[PDB]
């Protein structure tokens, strides 16, 4: 048995009834002084470590040619005089197994963690020594974390896309179709995942050219994005994931949600693609009301309106459709679907639930088109375009599909350093960096959106980390409060930063002067409503920090008014699943699963601590499972509208609870303004 | 006061060899001597034939004559486990490990071996003699019956518990441990059902049956022996399994409510080692908060 | 050339009762009219009472007489689903939807039947009539057992099938779909036991085993059509099920490779919606010429 | 029962010790007089049906607008002057049932026989009323028969394609599999078979761009293009039918026979697509000799040679590829896998069997490429190019997919008619003029193929037919005389009718200047051999018709010289499935399956006596599985060597044969020269 992992299973021996925490201090510096020097690759100087790398293809010539040696070798300073220690094993062994780079043959270790902090910061600033040693103090100081995506490949020659979340618009077309197809394995092979809106196509039993009961519906197109993402699946070291999303209205939607159900046969089930169901506020209201909702065919509403159906407002065409004896409609029971719902998360976790008023009411780009699906994650919400992919011979009209670079802010390291704006701040630059070198050329909406929204994901970490770690309940007031001073404040200067950056490229992202940062009424609550701290313990959280009033968000909306903004979309909270390990954070803003988290690597039986976690501050680190769903969703929903995008929200939910209770959770996330729910996930 | 819990024991104990992936037992197969592989097939054929008869005949036959609905699914149960699931699991394990050839030869054995011959041919036609409405008749079988299910398995279970315990053969040797598992069952509830017709006799009567059934345990047991000689001499393990005979012999005479009749002995310690969420519908409540 | 295979088919659909919560049912239960709840309460007790039959007798008796140790343990595992799950079934649905007297009652009524009895006594009488190593009586046996299981059981399915085909007493409709389902598959395979006999006859004697099939079928649906009416006038469905009834006869005669005797018909929607030659290898010389 | 059913069953009561094959003509009269006759639509005069048939979206008002009135009366006028019966009650039934036009709610009949072949003939002539009237006499006297496409869709305004076969060659890339599946799709929506090329796929366990055992080889592409094939299955109303063909020596080529084993998992089989195995004669001399083979990863040769491993001459190039380091290979038995493919045609009739060198060693273009795969019915053996699809902003590199017009010459109307060459000549033209007229907008390789090469495929018919009613056994050596002399003079005068067409339209196909046409190499058998009847009674069959001479050869050789061919390839022989009925006709040149045919149509059973059988010639009319196979491979060879493209060969096998006998049948058609084997039928 290794050393390392010996000295990390003594964390469960109990000495003097407490957990041995510290020994995970011990197990990370067997770690490497066992393993990690022994195979890290050493260089007598930094020069022939970087020709090294870039001779045998292992980094790219042309960032690196932006900065003369000298300014590489002050950045690298930079990196190592932090001094960084990995506060636990799993830290260091997530960190050198998933992103440390390695020889060709996967023996030795070439990268540290000062040198692929440097690598990436020297990406990220683009020529400039000054900005990159700035990204070599956020990140060392671990207070931002670029995506895996970006963090993995920044500088990397043989390497994967920077974005791994796309989503696509399906139009009702057989050439669409194919093209969907197509852009989902192009971009599976890039190692992104993939989300498509099934919502446009007609359901099952339409007509092909006036031959009726031809069409095959979503299933069909379903099973042929579930073999594309099978086929492209990167080696099979991370299977080709995908997500399909429906409206709840689509006529569909009950074969859509049965090729999750565990009794579904072989030609209907889908095993690789995620699915999502968008509801608008007329199925909850219809549900509510027990009336009896109607589920549509989207051929007759387009050929009877010359829209689609998700194109359109539900809530004000419903009656219309019902009513239209040209448009095909059938008989449903909301409560009924509902309860399938619940039942279909309860036994599988699917499908990712989005409330579509929910997203549309505080949506800021509904003038480029609203929201109409998520993604993978169930945490991206922005407008996009169907496209109209022709014939061979045709030009083809592109559209918008989906795409956002994702970074997460750590609020404890944020917070410990008083440094929300200059990390909110720098990271923005970083995103929107990873943007414009981004450059998809097999799939033409996503190239084409990436150009001209600009959007980025800038998210948060160690949530409940910081609250556990402050003596602050994740269900009490207090975090709820912290949680809107701070995201608050995320959201004011990320919205400077937004408006420095249009001001000094003298550019807006396309479409901006429709959206709701133009005509101000985005800034509304803001320039209404006072979000500083209502409790004396969290006002003394902020203590040093300027928090931004009524009066400094006047200015910044004065300010957005005369210069633009260069992103249309600034802030998504992702799921982050193994950076939080990396920085030594709690994932996302989601409350922790376990307390300490036992895992298998191989033959190999580790356990993980959550971080900073104690016998002083145990009982902070509430689990998941054990915490009413009802305070994450009012925790979830006090972020959420400080949050342009949506939140990978998971509901954490006990074996007891019946669908009942996963109901009741969906309809009071609903309520208070929960845009997406990602996971069901039961213990 | 029994058949219900003992219908709920069988139904939740229900498995197919099909759950039990046997790849992993390739190697460990591959490295035992061809004495030990000769011994292990032709024990595992033996077991084969047992079940075969136990299946096709001797539970059916027991469910025909006993009374009563949930007493005869219990029993039609177990029949089925018998031939559709036991039976079977030793074709899984043969199919795994085995050449066709090799196969082919075991059962070609099992029809030619003169112990397992007379054994089948003792216990067949005990259950072919039962006539109807004759309770004594009934209850030789049914000694007959827990005698094969607590007493004549035991001989061929040796080997594959003996190697389980090793950490050899480990998922043949789930499948068997699951086996063995049904078979206790079937043999206290056989024995039940015995002692039923047992217990309405006279004292003159009752003394008779126990004569039948220790003469009966005897002729068996000697023939076992025999027949374990005959498999284990070559792997140097027939001292052992006849001791394991013997304090399973004493098992299915308690299960047929008599006295044990061999002095107890130490057993090898290694066989020892080798033994949706709920639907709730919304109310209208649910949807104000 | 098919037993493994249903033998495959089978098992991997084995259920049980408890899977299915029946308490719901009640709530579209006290909707129903009386002549609703007394129909339903008749064909209940139609298909528990006929099933019984099957697997006490129908199955295990078929078992005995056919060779083969597959076609025993397949045989075995479908008596094991007669007697171990469809009649617990039954009974549960029948525990939650009436007081213990009330189905004591509606017993009572369905054993003095005319028309249940009828066709009870008549299938019965043939598993009655088989005689040890005679193959005649051997199909003409499986021939009813095809018609129980293909054809009889429907008239009383029906029911089930048209409230479930319409948002009511789903549960229990559930568990007789799930009944209906393995009773399919046992007509099915115990055809092709019988198609086997029937094909080892010379013509003359073919001739008599079809004619003795027809004259059979003949006699159990002129039953079946006063069964129906004395059932489903009062709630008047019997147009209805009469072709039902005939469209589940000819898929019987199908399952014993016979034409179909009934001209095709539509079927109710809202019951619609309720429901290697020899490898040999080339030796050279093969390639010239 | 109908009348006329009970009528058609009457047949099979043996009166007087024979069938009553007299009833089949009160059947098919009473079928008439009962049904067709009541259930065709009648109008007043011809110019109200053609107005009708216009105005409600029948008919193309673009060919008939050719023609004044007076022609297309005139057309229908010799259409009717024939009076032509149906002789058997299937012949009619199938017509009726499978190509006259009905009303759009299928209720009622709009189209007699003569008024569909009045419509194919205008459609044909496009514009010429004595081509018409040609046209008219030749498909109204059946000597020639357009194929179901065409005689079903021609001059139909909802009609599909006239093609139904088309060849796809698949390059070595995602670009190009996805374009692949697209097309697919895109073809099978139109109704028509297609065949992909899986050779150039690399291998399972090969390198995607340093990237080492990343792929999955054919059987991914497989099981895309089963599930694109099963989606677009024309609408609902034929399920979708593919092929795929891949070489021999291809490494995946186990893996490509095991998707169709009876016991294959799931995640291999594939269920709608056929399969076929390209065998080069290296393989056949190795396994002559017993010889272990290797089977090659076909990525590893490119990288070596720059060229694809199906592009080059495996005879000449095994060798290098095997002593070559740097070309990845794994040993195979080939006698094993010959028996293995013996094993899998007894089993499921696949794959089929392409002889790569018999078809290139006659192929007339193998300057323009070697012929590499077949179609899906493997009479279609055509050069090939592939195409280089690159990403989306990118120029594609349109190569040649194969698509060809198929018609059949009835050998025994063409034969009683003494008009070889006519009927010849007029099939030519049309299938000249189907060509031109088809442009598919979604297949660019396919459309260049078309534009290019000019490529038809006319069949022959009822050649079994023909031989048991003059008394000639199919097998007798008298039958492989007359289909020598007959298929020598079709192919003559094909030969002529294309150099006609070359010289009227002073233009040829493309790179027909390398071709042995070209270059005199083609008629080298035919200015030296002589192809006349070696038996009196052959010889009399063609009295009062002049057979071509080794002088009219050479006379054919000069004017090809000097005006060039138009069509790359002319004759294939393909099943002619549903078209053989209409046309009282044994299918193809393959001998009958049964003597009378037993189907079920609906709840009533058919009986269908081969065209022509009775009492005297009962014998003549020898089952296919009561035959000699040897001799069928004799037949097919004999009119293979007249057939510039192959011939669906279907093996007639019975249950006691052996995996042996399938071989030797196997490698005796290969000794023969046949270019292909379709299907392994066993009794
Ligand atoms: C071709 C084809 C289409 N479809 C469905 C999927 C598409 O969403 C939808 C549109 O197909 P289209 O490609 O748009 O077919 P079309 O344009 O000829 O028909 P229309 O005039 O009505 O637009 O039809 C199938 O289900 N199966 C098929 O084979
Ligand atoms: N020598 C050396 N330095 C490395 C390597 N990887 C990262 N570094 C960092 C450590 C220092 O912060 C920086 C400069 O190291 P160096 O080139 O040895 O310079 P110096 O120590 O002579 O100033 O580069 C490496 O492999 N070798
Ligand atoms: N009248 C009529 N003729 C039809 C129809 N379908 C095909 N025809 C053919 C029959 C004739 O050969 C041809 C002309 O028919 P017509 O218009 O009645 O001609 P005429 O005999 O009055 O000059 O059209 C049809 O529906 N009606
Ligand atoms: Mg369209
Ligand atoms: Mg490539
Ligand atoms: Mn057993
Ligand atoms: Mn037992
Ligand atoms: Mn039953
Ligand atoms: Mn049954």
């Amino acid at each position: 048995v290794p050393k390392w992992i010996q000295l990390n299973n003594e964390i469960m021996i109990q000495k003097d009834g407490k957990f041995q925490f510290d020994k995970d201090k011990e197990a990370v510096h067997s770690y490497f002084v066992d393993y990690i020097n022994q195979n890290t690759v050493f260089f007598h100087n930094l020069k022939e470590k970087l020709d090294y790398l870039v001779e045998n293809q292992y980094y790219e010539e042309e960032f690196l040619s932006l900065y003369s040696f000298e300014d590489i070798k002050e950045v690298f300073k930079t990196a190592y005089a932090k001094k960084f220690r990995f506060p636990s094993f799993m830290s260091a062994f997530k960190f050198y197994n998933d992103y440390a780079l390695k020889t060709n043959d996967k023996k030795k270790i070439l990268e540290r963690y000062e040198d692929r902090i440097s690598i990436v910061a020297l990406f990220f600033a683009n020529g400039d020594t000054e900005k990159a040693k700035e990204y070599v103090n956020l990140m060392i100081n671990q207070e931002y974390q670029p995506s895996t995506p970006t963090f993995l490949n920044a500088g990397r020659k043989r390497r994967g896309e920077l974005v791994s979340c796309f989503l696509l618009e399906v139009n009702d077309s057989l050439n669409d179709i194919s093209r969907a197809i197509d852009i989902s394995m192009q971009l599976s092979k890039l190692g992104g995942g993939v989300s498509l809106n099934l919502s446009k196509l007609r359901a099952k039993g339409e007509a092909i050219k006036d031959v009726e009961n031809a069409t095959k519906g979503v299933v069909g197109v379903m099973k042929l994005l579930d073999n594309a993402f099978r086929y492209a699946d990167q080696m099979g070291q991370r299977q080709g994931s995908g997500a399909a999303y429906l409206n709840i209205f689509h006529r569909d939607i009950n074969d859509f949600l049965d090729t999750k159900k565990i009794s579904a046969d072989e030609d209907v089930r889908v095993k690789t693609l995620s699915i999502g169901v968008v509801i608008p506020d007329k199925f909850v209201e219809l549900a509510r009301e027990d009336k009896a909702a109607y589920v549509f065919y989207p051929h007759t509403i387009y050929k009877e309106y010359g829209q689609h159906m998700d194109e359109m407002d539900m809530n004000e065409m419903y009656d219309k459709f019902v009513d239209n004896p040209r448009v095909k409609k059938e008989k449903i029971n909301p409560r009924k679907l509902l309860e399938k719902l619940a039942m279909l998360r309860s036994e599988s976790g699917y499908p990712y639930i989005m409330f579509q008023d929910n997203v549309n009411k505080v949506h800021a780009n509904n003038h480029i088109s609203k929201v109409k699906f998520s993604n993978l994650c169930s945490e991206v919400l922005q407008a996009s375009q169907v496209s109209s992919y022709t014939d061979y011979d045709e030009e083809d009209e592109i559209g918008l599909d989906i795409s956002c670079n994702l970074g997460s802010l750590n609020i404890l390291n944020v917070m410990e350093h008083k440094s929300i704006e200059k990390t909110v701040k720098l990271a923005t630059d970083s995103l929107t960096h990873v943007s414009e070198t981004t450059d998809i050329r097999n799939a033409p909406a996503v190239r084409r959106a990436n150009k001209a929204m600009k959007s980025i994901g800038l998210g948060a970490m160690n949530l409940h980390g910081y609250l556990a770690q402050n003596g602050i309940a994740y269900e009490s007031p207090e975090a709820r409060d912290f949680a809107n001073t701070f995201f608050m404040m995320v959201n004011f200067y990320s919205i400077q930063r937004s408006a420095e950056i249009a001001k000094e490229k003298g550019e807006t992202f396309d479409q901006y002067e429709g959206s709701t940062y133009a005509t101000g009424e985005y800034f509304d609550k803001y320039v209404s409503t006072d979000f500083s701290p209502k409790y004396e313990k969290i006002a003394n959280l902020f203590e040093g920090m300027h928090i931004p009033t009524t009066e400094d968000w006047k200015k910044l909306k004065a300010f957005v008014a005369e210069h633009g903004m260069y992103h249309s979309y600034r802030l998504c909270i992702a799921p982050t699943g193994s950076i939080s390990y990396v920085q030594s954070s709690t994932a996302s803003v989601m409350p922790i699963m376990e307390r300490i988290e036992e895992r298998t690597y191989g033959n190999s039986k580790t356990y993980y601590p959550m971080p900073g976690l104690a016998s002083n501050n145990w009982f902070f680190y509430k689990e998941a499972y054990d915490m009413d769903m009802f305070k994450v969703v009012d925790m979830i929903a006090t972020i959420q509208q400080h949050i342009d995008q949506g939140i990978s929200f998971t509901l954490f939910l006990k074996d007891t609870m019946t669908t009942r209770d996963l109901n009741r959770i969906d309809l009071y996330a609903h309520h208070r303004g929960i845009k997406t729910i990602y996971y069901a996930r039961t213990k | 006061d029994f058949t219900q819990m003992f219908y709920n024991q069988n139904v939740k104990q229900f498995w197919l060899p099909e759950e039990i992936a046997l790849n992993g037992d390739l190697l460990t197969w591959k490295y035992l001597g061809k004495n030990e592989q000769d011994t292990y097939m032709k024990v595992l054929a033996g077991l084969t034939l047992l079940d075969t008869e136990q299946g096709n005949t001797g539970m059916p036959i027991v469910a025909e004559h006993v009374d009563g609905h949930q007493r005869k699914a219990v029993l039609n149960f177990m029949a089925m486990m018998e031939n559709a699931v036991h039976a079977k699991s030793y074709s899984n394990i043969f199919m795994t490990l085995a050449p066709t050839e090799t196969i082919n030869e075991v059962f070609e054995w099992v029809k030619q071996n003169k112990y397992l011959q007379k054994k089948a041919q003792m216990i067949v036609g005990l259950y072919k003699a039962i006539q109807k409405d004759d309770e004594i008749s009934l209850f030789k079988a049914m000694v007959a019956s827990v005698y094969l299910e607590s007493f004549l398995f035991y001989s061929g279970f040796y080997y594959p518990l003996y190697f389980y315990g090793q950490g050899k053969l480990m998922q043949s040797g789930e499948i068997i441990n699951l086996i063995l598992r049904d078979e206790a069952i079937h043999g206290v509830y056989v024995g039940l059902l015995a002692q039923e017709i047992y217990n309405k006799q006279t004292e003159e009567k009752k003394a008779e049956l126990r004569e039948f059934a220790i003469d009966l345990l005897n002729q068996l047991y000697e023939n076992e022996l025999e027949y374990t000689e005959d498999l284990y001499d070559q792997v140097g393990l027939s001292h052992d399994v006849k001791k394991f005979i013997r304090y399973n012999a004493n098992k299915a005479l308690m299960n047929l409510g008599f006295d044990p009749y061999f002095e107890e002995e130490d057993i090898n310690p290694i066989v020892l080692n080798g033994l949706k969420a709920t639907v709730e519908p919304l109310k209208d409540d649910d949807f104000y908060f």
